[PDB]
């Protein structure tokens, strides 16, 4: 709601100030990372 | 009284001549839970007692399944009996436990972790017994290098056996190689074949025979202590086997090595 103004039912963050004056949002969540790496496991390399 | 110094013995071809052996029955289950009652063995005593033999010196030790069975098989008993109850797809197993607890195996323990080993004749296997073996083999040439397996880590060898409670290898002989187990599981032992057991008889009741002991390919013998008879009915398995005992027990003989003569000759 935005103090003398003639539109209504106005939604979405603003960028006048998304943080208040507060501080960073923190989120503790868990991430997968499944990939397909380079990695001689023990080949190429002295057999003694 | 003059023991253990093996010396002639003088018999003769001049002279003809004119109770307290106990029998000791094993079985397994289906068969009982088919049998629908708690006294059949008390009838299996009282027949017994007609037969010749007291009352009080059978007893039943049962056995779930084959391979809950294969785990140490103590069978310390003045004469036993195992009955089998076959499988057309549990084969090498029974095999194996013939083998086992036909033949007389005298084992020293190894440390897989530490030492290479080695088999040394036509006579030596490695027994391997317990809950669920996995065994890790990888043999080397001559001055320790892996010959299809890789010595710096542990998961890259030929394994020969998997989900086995009793599994009895033999390897090539005269050639090093390393070893891995869980050693919490199961134990491996070193066993060699001393000598035919004769304290036990094993009789099969379900298809065709597979029995051999002999992990020589050419030489399939079949001994008599392997006994194979059919069956529909387990009842007539057993009172048969009761009304022929007299025939097994006089086929079987003492343990050579309980005879109080047997005396530093191997257990006594």
């Amino acid at each position: 709601k935005l103090t003398r103004t003639r539109l209504d039912r106005l939604y979405g963050l603003p960028a006048a100030d998304p943080n208040n004056g507060k501080e960073y949002y923190e989120i503790a969540g868990r991430f997968s990372l499944i990939s397909l790496v380079p990695s001689n496991d023990d080949y190429q390399t002295p057999i003694a | 009284q003059n023991y253990g110094i093996n010396l002639p013995i003088t018999g003769s071809m001049d002279i003809a001549y004119a109770l307290t052996s106990t029998l000791c029955l094993y079985y397994p289950t289906e068969a009982a839970t088919e049998i629908n009652d708690n006294s059949w063995k008390d009838t299996l005593s009282q027949l017994f007692l007609t037969k010749g033999w007291p009352t009080g010196s059978v007893y039943f030790k049962e056995y779930t399944n084959i391979a809950s069975f294969s785990v140490d098989p103590q069978l310390y008993c003045d004469y036993n009996v195992v009955l089998m109850k076959y499988d057309a797809t549990l084969q090498l197993d029974m095999s194996e436990l013939a083998d086992l607890i036909l033949n007389e195996w005298l084992c020293n323990p190894m440390d897989i972790t530490l030492y290479y080993y080695q088999q040394t004749d036509e006579a030596n296997k490695w027994i391997s017994m317990g809950s669920s073996c996995t065994i890790k083999v990888c043999p080397l040439n001559t001055q320790t290098l892996g010959i299809g397996c890789l010595t710096t880590d542990a998961t890259t060898f030929e394994e020969v056996a998997t989900a086995e409670k009793l599994v009895i290898t033999d390897v090539v002989d005269g050639v090093n190689h390393k070893l891995d187990v869980t050693t919490a599981t199961c134990t491996i032992r070193n066993c060699k074949k001393l000598g035919p057991r004769e304290n036990v008889a094993v009789i099969q009741v379900g298809g065709s025979d597979i029995l051999d002991i002999t992990a020589d390919p050419t030489t399939a013998p079949q001994t008599e202590r392997m006994m194979r008879i059919n069956w529909k009915k387990w009842w007539q398995v057993f009172y048969t086997v009761v009304d022929y005992v007299d025939q097994i027990i006089q086929v079987m003989s003492k343990r050579s090595r309980s005879l109080n003569s047997a005396a530093f000759y191997y257990r006594v």
